[PDB]
Parts: structure tokens; C-alpha cells; sequence
RNA sequence: GUUAUCCGGAAUGAUUGGGCGUAAAGCGUCUGUAGGUGGCUUUUUAAGUCCGCCGUCAAAUCCCAGGGCUCAACCCUGGACAGGCGGUGGAAACUACCAAGCUGGAGUACGGUAGGGGCAGAGGGAAUUUCCGGUGGAGCGGUGAAAUGCGUAGAGAUCGGAAAGAACACCAACGGCGAAAGCACUCUGCUGGGCCGACACUGACACUGAGAGACGAAAGCUAGGGGAGCGAAUGGGAUUAGAUACCCCAGUAGUCCUAGCCGUAAACGAUGGAUACUAGGCGCUGUGCGUAUCGACCCGUGCAGUGUUGUAGCUAACGCGUUAAGUAUCCC
């Protein structure tokens, strides 16, 4: 790439950072109305039973979202809040769901970390 | 075989030494896969005077202590004229691993990746800042600024090599 | 003779001294002999001398040395073009750069002649910077 | 001297070409008029570049 | 604290600051338009360039220094480097310009010189197959071993007679030429290109090349010939559990030629082109000078090209190394 004219003609852009998340495409966390609570497998080297729920989202889009914690209430045609974060095992789980927010309740009996899983203070 | 070597070991006041990484390399033999370790090892005093050295060894102390062996027979001095820093910038590569220096103010400490730093902070140089263009590793790239700080001269040298009697220093 | 006669000696000096060699042979235009004129007498070179092959005006020039060394020469010269053809540079009296602190120079094309950074930065001008050595 | 390189170049395509053209399949030989044609195109805008009429007189000629 | 968005890190789009032998990457090679860069000397204008002065780029922000809120945040007062554009006065080294010379770059003229460079026309002989004769009589051919096949309608073998197409043994060399693909039986014709010398001439006419144009192994296709050998597909036999395959026997398109189309290949040196510079040894090819003889040698050399080990330097390493993957410049 000579300084002259293979060069004022263009490099060449990249292209964005890339969106590590296609929903959600305003701003960080969007309101999501449950469709399924199944529950799935990782790839081969781990071994669990991931309880994820496929999620309509208010944007246009649907999306299978990760459910965190240990107790999950969230029956058929709920109301969650999604937010981003690739769960890596999961094909396909782009995203996770907050606990403690509209119509998903924290976690039972946890008293380390609870901001992560909207649980309020006991004693 | 006197014995606990305590004359011999040569109490190391002269020469303070530290590891810089301690990475298990290892061989695959017919009876399977068995490790050394090698270790890399930065010896230098505070007054200019450092260089790396390898080493290797199925123990660990052994490999640290060879390797400064093989360390404090390997030292250049460093050309730091001013209040403990460089005369100029310079750039050195060795294999894959670029080396920018750069002299600084004395108002900052030495601020450079893990190696480089290693080899500065115990090259006594308080002030400097250099970059390191290439490798993650960390031999190549410690002895990429050894390279990068022999070819390094002062103004004295430089007034004596050109001929030129004195002037264009503030010091 | 290429598309550079400036790259012709530059090259030529780099090209010479890397095989150690202390010994140069280059055509004497005008500008050759205007840098040759103003590096012989910063200490870098020993010797210019003209003369003829078939009347056409040649500069040998010798390099410095030292004694009988692992090389004989220590200080490796390091020369460097700044202003390539068709990437003209140019600087005010500003921009002109004090090369190392001081231990390279760069020689340059004032409305004077050309110059050195001592011999540019007394007068105030600036041109067009044609490389520095260091 | 250059209008005997551009008449010689002329006088080259003509001898070729009655060769080329009753011959009609050597792929050699293309290469040597079209390299007699910008060799000799290259020396027209040459001394178009200089003159005027001088040039003038050599598209008058030929 | 998590998330989202942006920059950094990221030299991970590179002017500062990357690469293209093998890691991602050099077009298959070549001609050349636009365009880009460009030899030396002398002179002229100053468009670029530089210097002075002047105008402006609102205020707020950022930077410096003061001052005010108990400090800070914030507020306020003054100041300015950059840097942009314009006006004006100066400089002329470099790019450009104007003019005039110059020759080493490049060509041409001339004399040689080497060549499987290309195309066309003639001519050649081995060998193979088939046919036609004479002989003779049971196998020939093939394989890891067999078999299918052919053979008493006389095979194969041997001698002679024709005809046919295709390719051109030894020479053949780590060799010559072409831009690449390619090119070797000989001869002729037309014609390209290279290399070397003398100043014989012109005087920078140079390099690269977007898009473009040409050529471009083999297989493929259209049209017409031709068809001995070989031989996809196919068919039979074998091996095999099976065999659409390796083996064998037949064998069609194809192979060759005319006129086209197709435009791809590991089109490979896995290395775009050009110029300048940087150890040597051992070679080969072409010419040139001197020695030696007076003539073939033979030695050194001046160049150009081709090869092999190899210093420096580069490289992740292997290696490359005057034909660089070295040092630099230009262009895609």
C-alpha cells in the first residue's frame, strides 16, 4: 500500500464492533414476554440441565434467554426482563434474564452476592 | 564437598535476582512425558548492571540458580547520564519482539510490560517508558531491550566519536 | 541515476559501511556535493575527494573507523531518508526536530542552502527536510 | 535521429504487415508491431511534446 | 455491581505504524491509454515551500496565570501557542515552471553473433497395426496365480509386398530460446526478439499501468476431415464378503489436423515489474580485449544470461543471499 493512490484511493474501514447482542438493539435491557421455560444441554465437555425460557421480546424479536440462579417461578406467559451476556455452553443462549424484576423473583435463600439476583437483605 | 556452601553461595547483596516467568517445558520419552522446568532469571544490581539468563532443571531452585549462573556471567552496563534515565529514545528488535524505549521526566516511575519493567526495575533506571511492538513472549522480548540498551550512548561518547568540541547541551 | 539521486548516495553510504566497507564512490552533483560539503565537517566521514573517470566528476569518500575490532567501526552510522519523492515533507521552524537530543542531525533545504538543525535554528527559517542521520 | 526512427518504424509496419496479413496465424510476430506501434507512439508524443509545426510536418509526411 | 453504547488496549485498516517463498495474501504472462514518479548543468517566474506584518476563525469550552464562593466542583477577569483561510512584503535551496545546453538513462543507424523463437511448404526412416502372398502346425497372449480373448477357417513366429496415421530414439547437458504457455527428425522461405562494439545519430524520448487489448498446457464444445497406437465411459474376465476400483482382454468419445469458441491449471521460482548499491569459491552459454603462437588451442579478463556452495544483512524458523526473501526509491 504504497502513500500514493492505492492508498488515497482507500485502505479499506473495519467494519464496527460488532453487536454482541442483535436484540435488545436500543439500550441495555428489554422487557420480555415468556413463551417457553424448557430446558436444555450444553456441549459435550460439560454435564447440567440449563433452564433457559424462549422469550418474546418487545423490540420484534424472539430469543431463547438464559434463567440464572438456583429457583426459577416463571411458569407459561410471564412477563421477564432480559439482558445481554453470552452464556458460552448453550448454542443459541445469547442472552440471560434478571431475577428480582417485574414478575421473576429472586433467588430462595441466598445471602452472597445478592445484587445480582434481586434478593433484598435479610437480618 | 565441604558442605551448605554458605561461603561459596556469595551472599547476593552484589546481585539481587528475580524470576520473570518459571514456565514447565516439557519432553515425551518411550516411558512416557516427563517435565523440566525452565526458568527465566533477570540478575542485576541497582547501579546499571543487569542481564537475563535461561536455565532449566528438573527442580525448580536448581533451574532459578542455574539460570542465574548462567545470568551473572551475561551483564552489560546501562548508559543512564542524566538523574537516572535514558539519553534518547531507541528501538531494538530481537527475533520477533520490538522494543521501544523512551527517556522520560524524573517525575515518573518506570512504566513498561512485565519483562521490560523486570529488566529496568532492576536495571536501576527510574525514569523511563517503553513500549513493546510484537511478541507476548517474554525471553525475546527482555533480551530484545538488552540489545535495545547497548546500542545506547551517551552525549559524552557521541561528543567524543564526532569531534565536535561542546555545545547543544543544557547539561 | 534510478529515480533518486539522493536514496543513490544515502544507499550507497548504509550499503558501503554494513560490508564495513570504508571506501565510496558516487556521482557529485550539485546537492551530493552540498551534503558531503556539510557532513565531512560534522565529524561523521573522514575524506571527500573529486576527480574524473572519463571527465565525469566523482566523490570518493571515506568512512571512519577505529581499531582492529569485532568491527573497526562501533558506532553504526544509521542513515535515513525523510522526504521521499512523491511524499514531500516540510517544516516551519517549529516543527524541525532536534534529532536524539542533538546526536543526529537533519540536514534540510533552506531558501539559505542547506543546513543543519545549529544552522537552521539560529536563522528562523525552514524548508524542506531532506533526511537526518543519527 | 528521430524521423528516420519513426519513418524506419513505418516503413517496419509495412514490410510486417504485408507479411502479417497474408500470413493471417503467427502469434510472435504481433507482439514486434505492437511493440514497433507504441515503441513508434511513444516517440510521436515525444516530438509532439517538443513542437508544434515540426510535428505537424511529421503527420504531414506520413 | 451487572448490562448496553463509544474510544483505548488494537501496530487487529498500518501517514506516523503492518504484510504478500512456505503462516491470509503477487493478477498466468505481456503490450499500452488515462494517471503517478523521474537523470545532470545554467537561467527565469514563485504555484507549492519558508520568513515578517496585517485581517479573521463569535462568545462559552480546553491550556496558563490571578480572583471569588470556608475549599473543591462551579463561577468570573486577563493572556496565548498552535492550526485554518485570506491580503501584503521579502528568500530561491527542493518540487513545479521558462529557456538553453549535456550524456551515463533510453533508443536508432552499422557490423557481427547465438538460438528446439514463431508460422508456412517440402522431405525422411525406425517402430506399431492391418491387409496380401511363401513356410509350418498347436498354441499364442496374459498374470501375484489364473481367466476372458485369439487359434486347425492355420494363430503366434519368420521373409517379402503394400497402405495407414501418430510420434520423432542415441544426440539430451545440473544444456539454448521465448513475455508466459511452451519449443527438439532434417531442409527451405517469411518474420519477431536478444546480446556485443564503435560515439555513428536524437537528446530524457524513462519506469509502471487502473479500466482496456492480446496470447494463453491439458481436458471441453461447434463445423469438417482423419483414426495405427493409447484410452475416460462402457462390456467381459479375475482378486474380493462385496468391487461400480487397482490387475487383464476387447473398446467408444478423445488424442492429430483445418477454422473457431472456451480463458481455467501446483499457468510454481508457490517469489509483480524497474533502477542504483553491497564478500568470495566452483561452473556453463554467448560475444570482446590482451598473452601465446601468427592457428586450432590455452590463460586471465570487459560485459550479458544461466547454476551451485556461501560473507554481511534479513527472517518465527527452514533458508535467501549481486538472478536477495539485503539495503533503499517508484508503480500496480
Amino acid at each position: 500500500m504504497p502513500t500514493i493512490k492505492q492508498l488515497i484511493r482507500n485502505t479499506r474501514q473495519p467494519i464496527r464492533n460488532v453487536t454482541k447482542s442483535p436484540a435488545l438493539r436500543g439500550c441495555p435491557q428489554r422487557r420480555g414476554t415468556c413463551t417457553r421455560v424448557y430446558t436444555i444441554t450444553p456441549k459435550k465437555p460439560n454435564s447440567a440441565l440449563r433452564k433457559v425460557a424462549r422469550v418474546r421480546l418487545t423490540s420484534g424479536f424472539e430469543i431463547t434467554a438464559y434463567i440464572p440462579g438456583i429457583g426459577h417461578n416463571l411458569q407459561e406467559h410471564s412477563v421477564v426482563l432480559v439482558r445481554g451476556g453470552r452464556v458460552k455452553d448453550l448454542p443459541g443462549v445469547r442472552y440471560h434474564i434478571v431475577r428480582g424484576t417485574l414478575d421473576a423473583v429472586g433467588v430462595k435463600d441466598r445471602q452472597q452476592g445478592r445484587s445480582k439476583y434481586g434478593v433484598k437483605k435479610p437480618k | 564437598g565441604f558442605g551448605s556452601k554458605s561461603k561459596k553461595e556469595k551472599i547476593r547483596d552484589g546481585f539481587e535476582e528475580n524470576v520473570v516467568q518459571v514456565r514447565r517445558v516439557t519432553k515425551v520419552v518411550k516411558g512416557g512425558k516427563h517435565m523440566r522446568f525452565r526458568a527465566i532469571v533477570v540478575v542485576g544490581d541497582k547501579k546499571g548492571q543487569v542481564g537475563v539468563g535461561v536455565g532449566k532443571a528438573k527442580e525448580v531452585v536448581s533451574a532459578v540458580q542455574k539460570a542465574a549462573v548462567d545470568a551473572r556471567r551475561n551483564i552489560i552496563t546501562v548508559p543512564m547520564t542524566k538523574y537516572l534515565t535514558f539519553p534518547h529514545r531507541n528501538e531494538a528488535d530481537y527475533g520477533a519482539a520490538r522494543v521501544m524505549l523512551r527517556p522520560a521526566a524524573p517525575g515518573t516511575g518506570v512504566i513498561a510490560g512485565g519483562a521490560v519493567r523486570t529488566v529496568l526495575e532492576m536495571a536501576g533506571v527510574e525514569n523511563a517508558l517503553g513500549k513493546q511492538l510484537g511478541s507476548n513472549n517474554a525471553l525475546n522480548n527482555a533480551r530484545a531491550t538488552i540489545v535495545a540498551v547497548q546500542t545506547m550512548r551517551q552525549f559524552s561518547d557521541v561528543a567524543r566519536d564526532r569531534g565536535i568540541p561542546m555545545e547543544e547541551l543544557w547539561k | 541515476m534510478g529515480k533518486d539521486t539522493i536514496a543513490d548516495i544515502i544507499t550507497c553510504i548504509r550499503n558501503a559501511d554494513m560490508n564495513r566497507k570504508g571506501t565510496v564512490r558516487i556521482v557529485s552533483t550539485n546537492i551530493t556535493e552540498n551534503i558531503v560539503k556539510i557532513l565531512l565537517r560534522e565529524g561523521f566521514i573522514e575524506n571527500a575527494r573529486k576527480h574524473q573517470e572519463r571527465n565525469k566528476y566523482f566523490l570518493v569518500l571515506t568512512l571512519r573507523h577505529r581499531r582492529n575490532k569485532k568491527g573497526p567501526y562501533l558506532n553504526t552510522f544509521h542513515l535515513k531518508r525523510v522526504s521521499r519523492p512523491g511524499l514531500r515533507i516540510y517544516s516551519n521552524y517549529q516543527r524541525i526536530p532536534r534529532i536524539l537530543g542533538g546526536m543526529g542531525i537533519a540536514i534540510l533545504s533552506t531558501s539559505r542552502g542547506i543546513m543543519t538543525d545549529r544552522e537552521a535554528r539560529l536563522e528562523g527559517i525552514g524548508g524542506e527536510i531532506l533526511c537526518y542521520i543519527w | 535521429s528521430v524521423e528516420f526512427q519513426v519513418f524506419c518504424f513505418t516503413n517496419k509496419i509495412r514490410r510486417l504487415t504485408l507479411h502479417l496479413e497474408l500470413h493471417k496465424k503467427d502469434y510472435s510476430s504481433q507482439r514486434g508491431l505492437r511493440k514497433t506501434l507504441g515503441k513508434r507512439q511513444r516517440l510521436l508524443a515525444y516530438l509532439l511534446k517538443i513542437n508544434g509545426v515540426r510535428y505537424k510536418e511529421l503527420i504531414s509526411k506520413l
